[PDB]
RNA sequence: CAACGAGGAAUUCCUAGUAAGCGCAAGUCAUCAGCUUGCGUUGAUUACGUCCCUGCCCUUUGUACACACC
């Protein structure tokens, strides 16, 4: 049908000093205009998924894990909080 | 959120719009802004408030300006007020029950009169553009719009159905025949504009820019075109300014007539008209001395049939006029000027002398007002009200009645403050002087004479009262004590600079002031320490506020925008840009870290010191908004303005072929109808006249748009175009073929319409018979032959006689050049 | 600049695409080879089955196309896209890597079909300036300047992210979407002759092996 | 020949050929006719 | 305007030409031409024709300068047509050859006259179908 | 005393050596063998019109030189 420009024009008609009612606006056309950042399946009988969040927390814990790696690597003593 | 709205609103009585009189002397309907207020005259209590329904400042309130009332009128015997606005709307309202009847918008700028015509039922409305509109208002209708003028309507004069005659802010004056709504008779009145229109039925008045005010006799029978409106001569007056109304009245008892002349300045002419005994018995005196010259002089009359009377003059500049008349020594004349106060004078004649060197007001309702704008607003702990202005007009409003109940009398007066105690003013005058009033007693208490060398500008008492400090355009501030309720200058403080702004801390602890250096300084008031220069305002800074907390402060200024600061190391916190002319003032709530800031550009608003956002958009004043204060607990807050207001803030599709088909089956349905009348009518004139058809009833959308049908044929055929043309004639079958035969064998016998769409027919015509040339010369039918035959002779008989213009012109034009040339080649 | 075989038609006259599958394409693969046609304008698709390659390439540079974008796939997701310029010019094949549809996830609407603006972002060497010109010569010269449709080339160590975007300018910025088919290609190889021989000089293929592979970029 | 530009600043001559002059047309052609020879004078 | 609305064509004629206004003078030649259509030597009404007759030099050359530019239109050109007409036939040939600046608009318009001549001709050329579909309509029995 | 006899709602692609059937080879620095790319064999039905619907685009001085149309 009619085209993703062509609704983001009306979106942002819709949406139209005040300045959290534009970060607000601005962070939902971009979070509802980007769809190739969620994953959509079709119901036989939708958003499935979050892709590049699940992808960014998945290789942020293992880089942190990581650099703990190779932080204790060479190491040989340690404090030992009983508290 | 608790956001605010508006209360009350008061503090005008007259404002920028005319007055209507109604009898019981009587009342008066004037104008507030935006609402109308009616008085009466006898006492001069506010009778009524007429006001729009919505509180200015509500949830579905519009983001701009509330609408000014501009033009008040009246219907006096079936009791109507018909009231009109600046952006154009005209509200009318029934007296008895205060509603709104009739809303008629229609125009585009701001309305300058109004008009009831046929005592009921019809209003004319002329307005700041140059239509003069119409209205029936048992039809809510915007009947005829009057479209000629060139500026702006400034005055007209009406008769029913017929004749209505306008003036406009060009030089013109025009007549109106209302049958046709075309202009008749133009005139040029004045050389600039043409500010005034009056007419007692044989002559006409009207005045322009300075002093020239024209007489001129109507004749409304007449038939000439230039001379339905003559001109009989000029006069003067005292007053070089615009004369801007005229008006006439027959008082009865003899039979008499009077009309005024106001001005811009201050004074009204007003003038007797006399009667035809004293012109005929007045015609031989000035025809003396006996016949060329004296025709000459007798034709050189304004003098003549005019007679000047008590000019009434006033004590401020003239807004609005308008009278009654009894006995000819009862001219009483009521009277709305600028400075907002009404006065009703009235002049006694004892039909031949005016019996006073000087008319006399027998009334005037001034108490409600100020004469001059508020330069400094002020609050109690939460009871009275202090409006501080430049007459000296000192006034001690109270919130819970809106009335003035104590007002006196100081000079040119900008900032003032309460007493912690209540029933206690101090004030600070524009020169050097200092003044001190009370609430129970009279006046002064005590006037401080050289309290400042130069104007003081702004004044603070400390949170307990008893210590104040004032800063002026001498480059100094002092600070005062009181001593027993007496002044002790002690200490004073002289800058580099002329400081305007004063302000302490909520706890006695810092001394804020706002230099004319584009900066502040905040100094310590137990030391004189000088804390801290906060700096980079870019224009010289207006109002601070500091906050209950004593940590945050606001600095306002006319670069347009308020600067949050932040008090414990000076750095700043945000520079929000508001407002678009110049914040005048800026105030915190009583608790809590929102605030208030009121601008030079008839605006309020309402923000938070967290996010910094705008809270709310007040949107009720009209002009440039000098002062507003807090409640000192809850947080109520008025605001007050140059409009001479005081408000109070609370909380809450076919295509061508097709068309042309339609077209063509409609029309000639009603042409063969016609002709089967006529045939009708034929047989029942040569038979015995006993019977005939009835009546074939013209088509509706024949006679809606007004046309024949070979014209609507005509302009559809028209309104197709040349690309799509031999797609429209090739779609249509033969039927519509025959009876575009039809069609064309009637429109040409019509030899006007033909002429003027020669090519189109022939190229239609041609195309049609070519394309179905076929079946056409199958069809066998006598009717269809000799209609192929008229059309054929018609046709070629208009083309023949269109190119034997053109052979024709071209030998003559080619003969003309060649005689030229040999002449002179 | 223009370069050598690319400079008697820069911008006298529009391109002319052919998009085309490798042999017997699966579904996905037919739709992304539409979602390629309809991504770069004057390209039309030519359903590939039982045709030669030697006679495909005649067919085509006799017919009087530009060039050739030949598509292959592996199980549905498309890994392969070979870029032939066929006036005895060059090939540039690519591999396909992070391939994201929008028949895959959404029916967002139609796209915009406008010759779009072009953004390439650090092809700084001379290999980078090859790449840009084979790919801004399948796209039409000369768009308006209120065209409001973009597409980007940006190259992140070799991995060129490919993504379409249609934006309005507000009152405080641009605001963006995302159209069309995101990647990140990267170029295996060039070389100088048409798709029909493999007998052409290469110009550059990745070099995977020697022991100095990973130090650089554009090797 | 054919139809030029008018020759004086008092009125003008359409390509077409038929004329109007300055003050003789109504304000609202003359607030049409600005806007149409704005556009011809844009593209 | 009075004129021009109530009717009453030639006092309008000679107003729009004092005051040089060119769209009411082709409305009132237009109008008027077409009444004379359809009333019934003379061609406009005579008391509009003589007025015609009876203006001066630089009155003819700006009227002749209108009928100049109505000229190339196909569509406004018949009442420059019968407007040049009666003036060729009302006024005196040699006053109108040696008035100063009648040669740069005769010759102006003697060719668009010619491209009419040829045209309106081909028309009455195509115009015999009629003719020829009225004898095949008579072959029919 | 489990599934299943050509697969619902919806949805995607497709115009001549094309859709589809069929096998045989290769495995070419990226990708692929849970497959990928070649190669031949057999080979159609239906559009090839239209802007009516859904959309996308272009223009709204004719300019470019006649004739013609507007």
């Amino acid at each position: 049908a009619g085209s993703q420009l062509k609704n983001l024009k009306a979106a942002l008609k819709a949406r139209g000093y005040d300045r959290e009612e534009k970060k607000k606006a601005i962070a939902e056309i971009r979070e509802e205009f980007n769809p190739f950042e969620i994953k959509a399946a079709r119901n036989k009988r939708i958003a499935v998924g979050k892709p590049g969040i699940s992808k960014q927390i998945g290789e942020e814990q293992r880089k942190r894990a990581f650099e703990a790696r190779k932080m204790m690597k060479n190491k040989r003593g340690g404090v030992i909080d009983k508290r | 959120y608790q956001r605010f709205e508006q209360a009350a609103a008061f503090g005008v009585i007259a404002s920028n719009a005319n007055c209507v009189w109604i009898p019981a002397p009587g009342q008066l309907i004037t104008s507030a802004l935006e609402d109308v207020n009616i008085w009466d005259i006898k006492t001069g209590d506010l009778v009524s408030k007429l006001s729009d329904g919505l509180p200015p400042g509500a949830s579905d309130a519009r983001g701009a300006k509330p609408a000014e009332c501009t033009y008040l009128e009246a219907h006096k015997d079936t009791d109507l007020l018909a009231v009109g606005y600046a952006d154009g709307v005209i509200k009318v309202w029934d007296l008895m029950s205060k509603t709104v009847l009739l809303n008629f918008n229609g125009h585009k700028a701001a309305i300058t009169l109004l008009q009831f015509d046929g005592t009921g039922t019809r209003l004319i409305s002329g307005s700041k553009d140059s239509n003069i509109i119409v209205w029936d208002l048992v039809g809510e209708v915007g009947l005829y719009k009057l479209r000629s003028h060139k500026d702006s309507i400034t005055g007209f004069w009406c008769q029913g159905e017929d004749w209505l005659i306008s003036t406009s802010k060009d030089g013109m004056i025009k007549l109106w025949d209302l049958k046709t709504h075309q202009c008749i008779e133009t005139h040029i009145a004045h050389t600039g504009e043409c500010w005034g229109l009056a007419v007692k039925d044989d002559l006409l008045i009207t005045t322009g820019t300075d002093s020239q005010v024209k007489i001129w006799k109507l004749d409304i029978e007449n038939d000439k075109m230039g001379g339905k409106l003559t001109e009989m001569g000029i006069f003067e007056k005292q007053s070089k300014q615009r004369g801007l109304k005229i008006e006439f009245i027959t008082n009865s008892s003899d039979k008499t007539s009077f009309f005024y002349i106001q001005n811009a300045d201050k004074t009204i002419e007003t003038f007797r008209i006399r009667k035809e005994e004293e012109i005929a018995r007045g015609l031989k005196k000035r025809e003396k001395r006996l016949l060329t010259e004296e025709e000459i002089a007798k034709s050189i009359y304004s003098s003549f049939i005019l007679h000047p009377f008590q000019t009434i003059r006033s004590l401020y500049k003239i807004k609005s006029a308008s009278w009654t008349t009894v006995s000819s020594s009862k001219l009483e004349l009521v009277l709305t000027t600028s400075s907002n106060t009404i006065e009703y004078y009235s002049i006694p004649y004892e039909k031949r002398d005016p019996t006073s060197p000087a008319p006399l007001k027998t009334h005037t309702i001034e108490l409600q007002g100020q004469r001059t704008d508020v330069r400094s607003i002020d609050i109690s702990d939460d009871n009275k009200l202090l409006a501080t202005a430049s007459n000296g007009s000192l006034k001690i409003w109270n919130i819970k009645t809106h009335k003035c109940i104590r007002t006196f009398e100081c000079g040119y007066a900008l900032t003032c403050k309460f007493l912690p105690g209540g029933l206690l003013v101090i004030l600070g005058t524009r020169n050097g002087e200092l003044q001190l009033f009370d609430l129970a007693s009279s006046s002064l208490l005590d006037t401080i004479e050289d309290a400042h060398d130069a104007a003081i500008w702004s004044l603070d008492l400390t949170s307990d009262g008893k210590r104040l400090v004032t800063g002026s355009a001498d480059k100094t501030v002092k600070f005062w004590d009181f001593k027993v309720l007496k002044l002790h200058h002690d200490t004073t403080l002289e800058l580099t600079d002329d400081i305007l702004c004063v302000r302490v801390s909520p706890d006695d602890r810092y001394l804020a002031i706002s230099l004319l250096d584009n900066t502040v300084k905040v100094f310590f008031l137990d030391s004189m320490k000088f804390y801290l220069s906060l700096y980079g305002h870019k224009l010289p800074v207006l109002s601070i506020d500091i906050s209950f907390d004593s940590k945050m402060i606001i600095t306002s200024s006319a670069d347009k925008n308020i600067k949050i600061w932040g008090l414990d190391f000076g750095d700043c916190h945000k520079s929000l840009f508001a407002h678009q002319d110049s914040i005048m003032n800026v105030k915190f709530l009583p608790q809590s870290h929102n605030f208030f800031s009121c601008s030079k550009d008839a605006v309020v608003k309402y923000w938070d010191g967290e996010k910094f956002e705008c809270i709310q958009k007040l949107y009720a004043h009209q002009s440039e908004v000098w002062a507003l204060a807090v409640a000192t607990d809850g947080g109520f807050v008025v605001s007050s303005s140059h409009d001479h207001s005081i408000r109070i803030w609370e909380e809450t599709s076919l295509k061508a072929g097709e068309r042309l088909m339609e077209a063509l089956d409609l029309g000639i349905a009603e042409i063969e109808g016609l002709e089967a009348y006529n045939r009708d009518m034929k047989l029942w004139q040569r038979k015995k006249l006993g019977e005939a058809p009835i009546k074939p009833q013209g088509n509706a959308v024949l006679i809606a748009v007004n046309k024949t049908p070979e014209q609507y044929i005509m302009d559809t055929l028209l309104r197709i175009r040349m690309s799509q043309l031999e797609d429209a004639l090739m779609v249509m079958p033969f039927s519509y073929v025959l009876k575009f035969l039809k069609f064309i064998d009637t429109v040409m016998q019509n030899k006007t319409l033909l002429h003027s769409h020669l090519p189109l027919i022939c190229k239609n015509l041609f195309f049609i018979i070519k394309f179905n040339h076929k079946e056409l010369v199958s069809q066998k039918n006598e009717e269809l032959k000799l209609q192929i035959n008229r059309v054929k002779t018609e046709l070629r008989s208009a083309l023949k006689s269109t190119e034997d213009d053109l052979g024709f012109n071209v030998q003559g034009l080619k003969f003309v050049k060649q005689q030229w040339n040999l002449r002179h080649n | 600049q223009v370069d050598d075989e690319y400079a008697a038609t820069s911008g006298i006259m529009d391109p002319r695409i052919i998009v085309t599958t490798s042999r017997d394409p699966s579904t996905r693969l037919s739709q992304f080879a539409k979602e390629i046609k309809l991504l770069f304008p004057n390209a039309v698709r030519l359903n590939r089955g039982n045709y030669v390659m030697p006679n495909l390439v005649d067919a085509c540079k006799k017919s009087g196309t530009t060039d050739l974008v030949v598509l292959h796939e592996h199980r549905g997701v498309p890994t392969s896209l070979t870029i032939s310029h066929f006036p005895h010019g060059p090939t540039a094949q690519f591999s396909l890597h992070n391939v994201v549809m929008r028949h895959d996830i959404i029916n967002a609407g139609n796209q915009s079909e406008v010759n779009p603006h072009l953004i390439f972002d650090n092809f700084t060497t001379a290999l980078g300036k090859r790449v840009v010109c084979i790919l801004k010569h399948l796209f039409n010269a000369g768009p308006k300047k209120d065209s409001e449709r973009v597409i980007t080339f940006a190259n992140r160590g070799d991995f060129i992210s490919v993504r379409q975007h249609v934006y309005v300018r507000t009152r405080e910025g641009v605001e963006i979407a995302e159209v069309g088919p995101r990647f990140e290609m990267r170029l295996f190889e060039l070389r100088l002759g048409t798709l029909e021989n493999k007998d052409a000089d290469v110009e550059w293929q990745l070099r995977r092996f020697i022991r100095t592979a990973n130090k650089k970029d554009y090797l | 020949y054919n139809v030029g530009k008018a020759e004086k600043d008092g009125e003008i001559r359409l390509k077409n050929g038929v004329a109007m002059s300055k003050e003789e047309l109504t304000r609202e052609d003359k607030n049409r006719l600005r806007r149409a020879l704005k556009r011809k004078r844009s593209k | 305007q009075n004129y021009m609305s109530k009717g009453d064509w030639t006092n309008a004629f000679l107003l729009a030409m004092t005051l040089d206004h060119p769209m009411r003078l082709f409305n009132v030649l237009k109008r008027a031409l077409g009444e004379s259509r359809s009333r019934q030597e003379v061609i406009f009404n005579e008391e509009l024709d003589q007025a015609i007759s009876i203006l001066n030099d630089e009155q003819l050359i700006l009227l002749m300068k209108r009928c100049r530019d109505w000229n190339t239109n196909a569509k406004t050109h018949t009442i420059a047509q019968r407007t040049i007409r009666c003036i060729l036939m009302h006024h005196n040939i040699a006053k109108l050859s040696e008035i100063p600046g009648m040669v740069k608009i005769v010759d102006a318009i003697i060719p668009y006259t010619q491209r009419h001549f040829t045209r309106v001709d081909n028309l009455v050329e195509q115009s015999y179908i009629l003719d020829y579909a009225l004898v095949e309509m008579d072959k029919l029995f």
